[PDB]
DNA sequence: TCTGACCCCTGAG
DNA sequence: CTCAGGGAAAGTACAGA
């Protein structure tokens, strides 16, 4: 059958959500494999080649309910918080460059979200799922200003008392939905849509790159229990840890940790730790090892540092 | 009949609050006060001792000492000034609950409106003048103190300020304070890498003071080197005598070029060679 | 009783 | 000199003795 599908999912950290504020011009979400100067990019793409296409983009949370995000893509032809393009040309493959995420005010949650689940219901290409399963009979159908019955008017002003009570804003999904050309020249023929893989704000200290930017000693004796003055970038004093990392024939299997209170991380920027013993405290000559940051919730870790270990 | 601080406010460390945090917001230490041991705002009333009352409010830093926008909040304060009787057992009086409500950006013209409608204008100054820029990071105690004349009438002795009060909020009007170093000691020619923990510092108004008698120089390094305003990494300067012959100790402390300001001193000691 | 994390300015190019 | 993109900073929020 005909269906939708990701080429290129979004990059889920390095990339901070821009509030109002923040002003134009500052990103745009990048494509996940942007290894490089390569600049990268998300794309969809859909496979029963149906010549002309349209396919749209609305943000969404990240729980295990899926709804709408209060957030919104600015960039591109993003327009009241939702991006559209089209797929008629040569191909069947979408990309979306340049257009980043715009972070609503806490204030503003309940009334952007109420504002855009209504839309989602006076406008087609929005489903019925996102703002309340109970409205599903709603999908595209149609357009041009209305209001909506007074009956289900108050249940959307209900969903959205519901849903702004526990919306995680550091966090976003991309939910792709296609709608192909229907009988009357109107594309509401609706595929299976496709969320991403979430997306996290890079200015949530629990979702921030992890960086050593320096250390006041980068060699130690294998018998550790030494002091060491570590610098980093914004941390969370209850979520972090220093692992030490070594990569062996049988594959790397050995590690320690820095030993350390939370006390001992200054302003979130700095940690004073003492290095972890050696696995072989009797070593002969240096042992050359890596360093590395490392979220203790979503174990993720920064660019291994060299450190030395030398004999007692 | 006047008013003589005998226990000025300690000008720096403590921090101007929002309305938006805790209802109780800090009080205002005495200058004296020791971590164990602590003091508060006093003031003595010379030449009298009875009954009458005692304003404090909030003026600036600078001569024309016009109403200053923030508020003075804590026990008995209402409308920005704190108010209350005198004790007529006593001719010395300090005030133990006294804390500064910093006022947001735009609400700076409410503030003054409001210092005007309530006739808080201790030098009663010009209201043409009450428009000009204000420095909100800095402001001075006001203490307006009502004693009796012969004739048993109401009488408003002459204002006195104290030191000024600075927020601390901000780096650099803080209160200087190493937290944690590297190491303590290095040989008398220098060179010794130093890593500094400290409070917040503007990387381009910082630097490391190395004291002895007779001998004064500073820590080297960049701005690049001041991590996120909160860590230094410095060499150490080359003490005075190159050869050292017993371990001499000296001061090592944050300096403030702007306004001169220094941090309590950590002992530091040269060795041989 | 208090105290103690959640606007621009550059550096590229 | 523009402009992505970070470093400060202003203002908001609780909690742990």
């Amino acid at each position: 059958g005909p269906y939708l599908q990701i080429l290129e999912q979004p990059k889920q950290r390095g990339f901070r959500f821009r509030y109002v504020c923040e002003g134009p011009s500052h990103g745009g979400l990048p494509g996940a494999s942007s290894e490089k100067n390569k600049k990268s990019y998300p794309q969809v793409k859909i496979c029963n080649y149906v010549g002309p296409a349209k396919v749209i983009v609305q943000l969404v949370t990240n729980g295990k309910n899926i709804h709408l995000h209060a957030h919104s893509l600015v960039g591109k032809h993003c327009e009241d918080g939702v991006c559209t393009v089209t797929a008629g040309p040569k191909d069947m493959v979408v990309g979306f460059a340049n257009l980043g995420i715009l972070h609503v005010t806490k204030k503003k949650v309940f009334e952007t979200l109420e504002a855009r689940m209504t839309e989602a219901c006076i406008r087609g290409y929005n489903p019925g799922l996102l703002v309340h399963s109970d409205l599903a009979y709603l999908q595209a159908e149609g357009g041009g200003d209305r209001q909506l019955t007074d009956r289900e008017k108050e249940i959307i002003r209900q969903a959205a008392v519901q849903q702004t009570k526990e919306m995680d804003l550091s966090v976003v999904r991309l939910m792709f939905t296609a709608f192909l050309p229907d009988s009357t020249g109107s594309f509401t023929r609706r595929l299976e849509p496709v969320v991403s893989d979430a997306i996290y704000d890079s200015k949530a200290p629990n979702a921030s790159n992890l960086k050593i930017v320096r250390m006041d000693r980068t060699a130690g004796c294998v018998t550790g229990g030494e002091e060491i003055y570590l610098l980093c970038d914004k941390v969370q004093k209850d979520d972090i840890q220093i692992r030490f990392y070594e990569e062996e024939e049988n594959g790397g299997v050995w590690e320690g940790f820095g030993d350390f209170s939370p006390t001992d991380v200054h302003r979130q920027f700095a940690i004073v730790f003492k290095t972890p013993k050696y696995k072989d405290v009797n070593i002969t000559k240096p042992a050359s090892v890596f360093v590395q940051l490392r979220r203790k919730s979503d174990l993720e870790t920064s660019e291994p540092k060299p450190f030395l270990y030398y004999p007692e | 009949a006047y008013v003589e601080i005998i226990e000025q406010p300690k000008q720096r460390g403590m921090r101007f609050r929002y309305k938006c945090e805790g209802r109780s917001a800090g009080s205002i230490p005495g200058e004296r006060s020791t971590d164990t041991t602590k003091t508060h705002p006093t003031i003595k009333i010379n030449g009298y001792t009875g009954p009458g009352t005692v304003r404090i409010s909030l003026v600036t830093k600078d001569p024309p000492h016009r109403p200053h926008p923030h508020e003075l909040v804590g026990k008995d304060c209402r409308d920005g000034y704190y108010e209350a009787d005198l004790c007529p057992d006593r001719s010395i009086h300090s005030f133990q609950n006294l804390g500064i409500q910093c006022v947001k950006k735009r609400d700076l013209e409410q503030a003054i409106s409001q210092r005007i409608q309530t006739n808080n204008n201790p030098f009663h100054v010009p209201i043409e003048e009450q428009r000009g820029d204000y420095d909100l990071n800095a402001v001075r105690l006001c203490f307006q103190v009502t004693v009796r004349d012969p004739a048993g009438r109401p009488l408003l002795l002459t204002p006195v300020l104290s030191h000024p009060i600075f927020d601390n909020r901000a780096p650099n009007t803080a209160e200087l304070k190493i937290c944690r170093v590297n190491r303590n000691s290095g040989s008398c020619l220098g060179g010794d890498e130093i890593f500094l923990l400290c409070d917040k510092v503007q990387k381009e108004d910082i630097e490391v003071y190395f004291t002895g008698p007779g001998w004064e120089a500073r820590g080297s390094f960049s701005q690049a080197d001041v991590h996120r305003q909160v860590a230094i990494v410095f060499r150490t300067p080359p003490y005075a005598d190159p050869s050292l012959q017993a371990p001499v100790r000296v001061s090592m402390q944050l300096r403030r070029p702007s306004d001169r300001e220094l941090s309590e001193p950590m002992e530091f000691q040269y060795l041989p060679d």
